[PDB]
């Protein structure tokens, strides 16, 4: 109860970007998880370090939710303790993470005819970021070895692109919604438990 | 369903004049890069040019020596390259791909990389004396 604000991150009209995901911080109130286990919105919820109906009875300090947005395939491909393409540029899972993430399909919501959308991810970087880190700098990347004296062009590509996402697209390239939570226990009292 | 096809083969002594056009059917995006590929058994993989269709910039590499004209036909939505002065290390298979475009604050920037979504059947290119 305590009014815990659950129905501001999951179930909103906009989400930011996945290079700019949103950050937001839960706490201070007791919140029931069973009935969020319980919904087939989601399209998939499995992670590791506690199970759906002990959460209730164990209490943690802090919880943080980073929302974002990305591809089908890219849904399963995100994990901790594995190394990929989108993982080691955008978000990185530590080792020891807590949490997990859940993923639901929002074609309707969000799908267009045709054009370039306003999501923007990167392909290439200087090299890997440490977990949970999150960069801001647009900065063109000097992918040949020849300075080009920063100017835009060729051997100084720019790392951010769209999705162009399609209603038509397969199911790979479908647009999921992703939101991380992520359970956080310091040398804090304990504020979020269950009823 | 994107199909690509390339035409324009053809053999011929160094110093000649090539002609190649990449036709595309079946795309659903208003503005998109189409970048050529060249690839030689033996050697690997690298881009030399490849344009935007928001109002027609071109991105090269320093080979091109301004002997290259590449014209998009809106119409028929084709890529044409003509070009002279042919050269020995250019004989390799072409392939023309096309990449959804950027927009970030309002402007369009197109990522033209070596990772691609889409592929299509290109042709060979052999020059030799
Ligand atoms: C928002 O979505 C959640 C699913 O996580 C659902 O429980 C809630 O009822 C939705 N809110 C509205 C106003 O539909």
């Amino acid at each position: 109860t305590n009014l815990c604000p659950f129905g501001e991150v999951f179930n909103a009209t906009r989400f930011a970007s996945v290079y700019a995901w949103n950050r937001k911080r839960i706490s201070n109130c007791v919140a029931d998880y069973s009935v969020l286990y319980n919904s087939a919105s989601f399209s998939t919820f499995k992670c590791y370090g506690v199970s759906p109906t002990k959460l209730n009875d164990l209490c943690f300090t802090n919880v943080y939710a980073d929302s974002f947005v990305i591809r089908g395939d890219e849904v399963r491909q995100i994990a901790p303790g594995q190394t990929g393409k989108i993982a080691d540029y955008n978000y990185k899972l530590p080792d020891d993470f807590t949490g997990c993430v859940i993923a639901w399909n929002s074609n309707n919501l969000d799908s267009k005819v045709g054009g370039n959308y306003n999501y923007l991810y990167r392909l290439f970087r200087k090299s890997n970021l440490k977990p949970f880190e999150r960069d801001i700098s647009t900065e063109i990347y000097q992918a040949g070895s020849t300075p080009c004296n920063g100017v835009e062009g060729f051997n100084c590509y720019f790392p951010l692109q769209s999705y162009g996402f399609q209603p038509t697209n397969g199911v790979g390239y479908q647009p999921y919604r992703v939101v991380v939570l992520s359970f956080e226990l310091l040398h804090a009292p304990a504020t979020v438990c269950g009823p | 369903q994107v199909q690509l096809v390339e035409t324009g083969g053809g053999f011929v002594q160094p110093g000649g004049s090539l002609r190649l056009s990449c036709a595309a059917s079946g795309v659903t995006l208003d503005y998109y890069a189409i970048g050529w590929f060249r690839q030689a058994p033996g050697k690997e993989r690298e881009g030399v040019s490849c344009i935007g269709s928001s109002d027609g910039r071109t991105y090269y590499s320093d080979s091109v020596k301004g002997r290259f004209t590449i014209s998009r036909d809106n119409a028929k939505n084709t890529v044409y390259l003509q070009m002279n002065s042919l050269k020995p290390e250019d004989t390799a298979v072409y392939y023309c791909a096309l990449t959804v475009g950027t927009y970030y604050s309002g402007n369009y920037h197109y990522t033209c990389s070596d990772d691609m979504d889409y592929w299509g059947k290109g042709t060979q290119v052999t020059v030799s004396s």
